[PDB]
C-alpha cells in the first residue's frame, strides 16, 4: 500500500524507489446530485459521512 | 530595502515571492532549496577488539614438589598437579615412577589486529546546522551559503542575506551511539570497568595507542590427560565476534522522516520537518520608476483547457494593449494557484501565453500584469494515472473550496426550510397577541 | 556487602559512617573530599586583532587629466585633484604652471602581530564533571579519583568505587565567552559580517592563519595642502585598543559561590552547591568475627570541661573493663555530637579519653564502644572571641533543642494556666445537668 507521505523501497545492492499517490476518481463534480457525492467519498471518506 | 519571509522545509520545490514599494514598479523573487544538513558534538568513552591468549611451556619436576607465586598480570593462573608419569617419543621422561608435578600458567593480552579492526562509543550532544540556496535575481542565478542561524550574515553582488533559525529541535539521535565503518547504531553499552563475560564490553582501553587493557573473560585450568604433555583449560568466546553476526538493521534503514545518514563525520541530511525564515536587504539602486516602466489598458482572458494533475496541467490567453515597448512581472492573486513564468515581454497589440497548476474543481482566480487585473474562470478534469514519482506543486484545500453546483444546491435545501420555520413563527406571534387584547 | 552513604559537598571537613553486618564487629569509615572540577565544551567563531593601511606613493601628472580603475581589495578608495603645483628641495617640479592632476589610493589589511596579541569568541555547552578523594581503610590512608557519574568505577585494594551523579546542574558560564590570556568575560558579541566602526568587532577573521578578512573601518581621502607633496586621510581609531582599556572586572572576582576559574583549558574550580551520593563494596576477607573480639563489661562517663566553640572544645573520661587486649570502634548515637578519634585500645582494667565537639547549650549524648551503651551529660559555656577564619565542624540546631532549665519554667507556667480552665469546666456542667433533669 501507498500512504500519503509516500513509500521507500530498496531491492538488492541497487538504489532505492519512490512512489507518491496521485488523484482519480469514477465520479464527477458537475451533473446528477448522486454522482456529486461519490466523487468526495472515494478522496475523503471519513469525514464525507461524518458531515452528511 | 528589508524583506521578510517563511519557507518550508521542502527539497526540490520552487517558490515566490512579491516585493512592494510604493513609487516604484513591482519586483518577484524565486527561490529553491537544495540541501541541509545537521552535524552533533561527539566525545570518545573507549574502544573494543578481539583479544590473545598467552601460554607458556610447562615445568615438569619429578621426585619433587613445585610451587608458584603471584603476579600483577591480568587474568592471572596458577595450579599444581600430582601424579603425572609422561612420555616421549623415545621412552619415559624421568626415572622416577611417582611423587612427579606439574606447573601451569596462562594469561591474557591484547590482539595486534586492533589498529584496523576496531569499534568506538561515543556521547553525544546539540547539533549544528547549515544549509544552501539558489535564487534567482535580475535574470541570473546566483548560490548562497550560510549556518542556520541568526548569527551569520553574507553578501552576493551588494545583497545581504540571513537565513535561520530553525523552528524544531529534532535529531535522529540519542545520547549513546555506536560507529564502525560507516553505520551508526543506537546501544546503551556497559559502564567502563563494568564489563561481561560473553556479551559486548569484555574487553576495554581508551585509545588504540594505550597499554592499560580489563578484561572480564572466564579462564579455568584442568587436569592434562594421562601421558600427555599439554596445557588444556576452558574460557568464553569471543563477544566482538558474536555481535557482528547478529547486530541486525543499521540506522539509515529505520529513521524516520526519509534522513539520510553519513559517517565521516557524522551527518544527518533531508530531513522534512519544520520551516525557515529567510531576510533580504535589497539596495536601491536595483528598482525602476513607474513612469519609466510600460503601461497596459485592455485585457481580456480564455482558458481553453483545465485538467487537476500534480503537474503543470494548464493553459491560459491574454489579450493587452501596451503604450511601449519594455519588460513586465507577472503574479498570482491566490494562494491555491501557482504559475510558472516570472516575467515576459510587451510591445504594441498582442498575445500572452502562460501556465499554471491547481488542485481545485472549479477554478476562479485574479492575474496581475504591471499594475492592473484580470479575471478569468473554467472548469476542470481529474486525471487517469494512479502514481508517480515526484512531489505536488501545489498547497492543499479546505472546506470552503466547493465547485459552483455543490453550492447551489446546499442553498436550495437550507433556503427552503428555513421558511417554512419563518412562516409558522408569524401565526404563533399573532395568536398570542389576540388572546393578551381579548381578556 | 554493598553501603550507601551521601555527603554534601563541601571542601576540607571529614565525615564518619557505620557499617553493620550480622555476626561480625562494626568497622567505622572516614572520608573526605579534596577537589571537584568542571569543564564546558567549546566551539570557535573569529578573532580580532588590529589592522594596518597600506598608502603607495602619489602620481603627479602636469598638463593632462589622470584616471582611476576598481579593485576588489577591501575598502579601496580613488580620487582625483586638480589645481596642483608641487615643490621640491631644488625648485618647482613640473614645467606646465596649469592643468596639473594628482591620484590617490589606499587600501586596509590584516597585522602581522596577530598571531600574537589576539582574542577569541566561542559558544559554550553542557559540561562534565570529575573528582577527587581520600579514604581512610583499614589503618591506612587511600586516594581515589573518578568522574562524576554512574559510567566509572575504580578497584583500590580490592574494593570498588562508584561516585555520582550530581545533584545540581548550575554552572557559571553563559551561551557565549569571551577569553583573553587567563580571563573570561561574559559578553555579547556582534555577528559575523556585521561590525561597527569603532567597538569590538571592526575587523574579523574566522582563524589566525587565514587569508579572508572583513573590514567596516571609515576612510575618507583629503585634498592636499598648497605647495606640499603628501596622502592626507581621515579615518576612525582601533576598537580593539580601546576595549583593552575600559574592559573591567574578569569572572574570577565576580562570581557567586566563591568559585574559582582557570584557562588552559577553561575550568571552574570548587563550587560549593548540592551532595554527592557515594557506593562502595567491600570484600568479606575484611571483617573479623564477634567471637574473636573482646569484650567489655563495666562502663562509666565523667566529663570535666566544655566550650561550644567551632574548634573540638569537649574532653571526657570513660572507664572499662575487658576480656582480653584488642582494638574497638568508637561511634556517636545523636546527630549534634562529633567525635574526632575513629579506634582505641583496650586492655586489664584502665580508663580512655576522648573529645569532641557541640553547639548544644545543655549536652546529652550516648557513645557505643564495642556493642556496649554509656550515657553522659553537661553543661557547657559560650566563648569569647567574635571571629575566626575556619568552618564551624558541627551541624546546626532545631527549635526542639532548649536548655534543662529554660524547659522547666515552660511546663510550670502552661500547667498552671491549664488547670484553672479544668476546675471552671467542671461546674458549669454540673449545674446544666441540674436544670435540665429538674423541668
Ligand atoms: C472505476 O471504474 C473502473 C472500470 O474499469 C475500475 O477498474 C476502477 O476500479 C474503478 N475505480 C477507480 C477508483 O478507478
Ligand atoms: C585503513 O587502515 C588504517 C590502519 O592501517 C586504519 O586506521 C583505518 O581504519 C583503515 N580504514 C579502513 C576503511 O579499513
Ligand atoms: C539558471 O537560470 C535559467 C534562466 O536564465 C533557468 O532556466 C535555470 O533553471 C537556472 N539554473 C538552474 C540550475 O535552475
Ligand atoms: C607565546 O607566543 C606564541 C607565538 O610566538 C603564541 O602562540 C602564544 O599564545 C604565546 N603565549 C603567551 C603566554 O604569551
Ligand atoms: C594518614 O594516616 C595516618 C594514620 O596512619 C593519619 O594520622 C593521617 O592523618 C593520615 N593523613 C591525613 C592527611 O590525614
Amino acid at each position: 500500500t501507498v500512504p500519503t507521505e509516500g513509500l521507500e523501497v530498496t531491492w538488492g545492492n541497487n538504489e532505492p524507489y519512490k512512489y507518491w499517490p496521485q488523484m482519480s476518481t469514477n465520479g464527477t463534480a458537475h451533473g446528477h446530485p448522486h454522482e456529486i457525492i461519490l466523487y468526495y467519498y472515494e478522496l475523503y471518506p471519513t469525514m464525507t459521512v461524518v458531515i452528511v | 530595502y528589508e524583506h521578510v519571509t517563511v519557507i518550508p522545509n521542502t527539497v526540490g520545490v520552487p517558490y515566490k515571492t512579491l516585493v512592494n514599494r510604493p513609487g516604484y514598479s513591482p519586483m518577484v523573487l524565486e527561490m529553491e532549496l537544495q540541501s541541509v544538513t545537521l552535524e552533533p558534538t561527539l566525545s570518545l568513552d573507549y574502544i573494543t577488539c578481539e583479544y590473545k591468549t598467552v601460554i607458556p611451556s610447562p615445568y615438569v619436576k619429578c621426585c619433587g614438589t613445585a610451587e608458584c607465586k603471584d603476579k600483577s598480570l591480568p587474568d592471572y593462573s596458577c595450579k599444581v598437579f600430582t601424579g603425572v608419569y609422561p612420555f616421549m617419543w623415545g621412552g619415559a621422561y624421568c626415572f622416577c615412577d611417582a611423587e612427579n608435578t606439574q606447573l601451569s600458567e596462562a594469561h591474557v593480552e591484547k590482539s595486534e589486529s586492533c589498529k584496523t579492526e576496531f569499534a568506538s562509543a561515543y556521547r553525544a550532544h546539540t547539533a549544528s546546522a547549515s544549509a544552501k540556496l539558489r535564487v534567482l535575481y535580475q535574470g541570473n542565478n546566483i548560490t548562497v551559503a550560510a549556518y542556520a542561524n541568526g548569527d551569520h550574515a553574507v553578501t552576493v553582488k551588494d545583497a545581504k542575506f540571513v537565513v535561520g533559525p530553525m523552528s524544531s529541535a529534532w535529531t535522529p539521535f540519542d545520547n549513546k551511539i555506536v560507529v564502525y565503518k560507516g553505520d551508526v547504531y543506537n546501544m546503551d553499552y556497559p559502564p567502563f570497568g563494568a564489563g561481561r563475560p560473553g556479551q559486548f564490553g569484555d574487553i576495554q582501553s581508551r585509545t588504540p595507542e594505550s597499554k592499560d587493557v580489563y578484561a572480564n573473560t572466564q579462564l579455568v585450568l584442568q587436569r592434562p590427560a594421562a601421558g600427555t604433555v599439554h596445557v588444556p583449560y576452558s574460557q568464553a568466546p569471543s563477544g566482538f565476534k558474536y555481535w557482528l553476526k547478529e547486530r541486525g538493521a543499521s540506522l539509515q534503514h529505520t529513521a524516520p522522516f526519509g534522513c539520510q545518514i553519513a559517517t565521516n563525520p557524522v551527518r544527518a541530511v533531508n530531513c522534512a520537518v519544520g520551516n525557515i525564515p529567510i531576510s533580504i536587504d535589497i539596495p536601491d539602486a536595483a528598482f525602476t520608476r513607474v513612469v519609466d516602466a510600460p503601461s497596459v489598458t485592455d485585457m481580456s482572458c480564455e482558458v481553453p483547457a483545465c485538467t487537476h494533475s500534480s503537474d503543470f496541467g494548464g493553459v491560459a490567453i491574454i489579450k493587452y494593449t501596451a503604450s511601449k515597448k519594455g519588460k513586465c512581472a507577472v503574479h498570482s492573486m491566490t494562494n491555491a494557484v501557482t504559475i510558472r513564468e516570472a516575467d515576459v515581454e510587451v510591445e504594441g497589440n498582442s498575445q500572452l501565453q502562460i501556465s499554471f497548476s491547481t488542485a481545485l474543481a472549479s477554478a476562479e482566480f485574479r492575474v496581475q500584469v504591471c499594475s492592473t487585473q484580470v479575471h478569468c474562470a473554467a472548469a476542470c478534469h481529474p486525471p487517469k494515472d494512479h502514481i508517480v514519482n515526484y512531489p505536488a506543486s501545489h498547497t492543499t484545500l479546505g472546506v470552503q473550496d466547493i465547485s459552483t453546483t455543490a453550492m447551489s444546491w446546499v442553498q436550495k435545501i437550507t433556503g427552503g426550510v428555513g421558511l417554512i420555520v419563518a412562516v409558522a413563527a408569524l401565526i404563533l406571534i399573532v395568536v398570542l397577541c389576540v388572546s393578551f387584547s381579548r381578556h
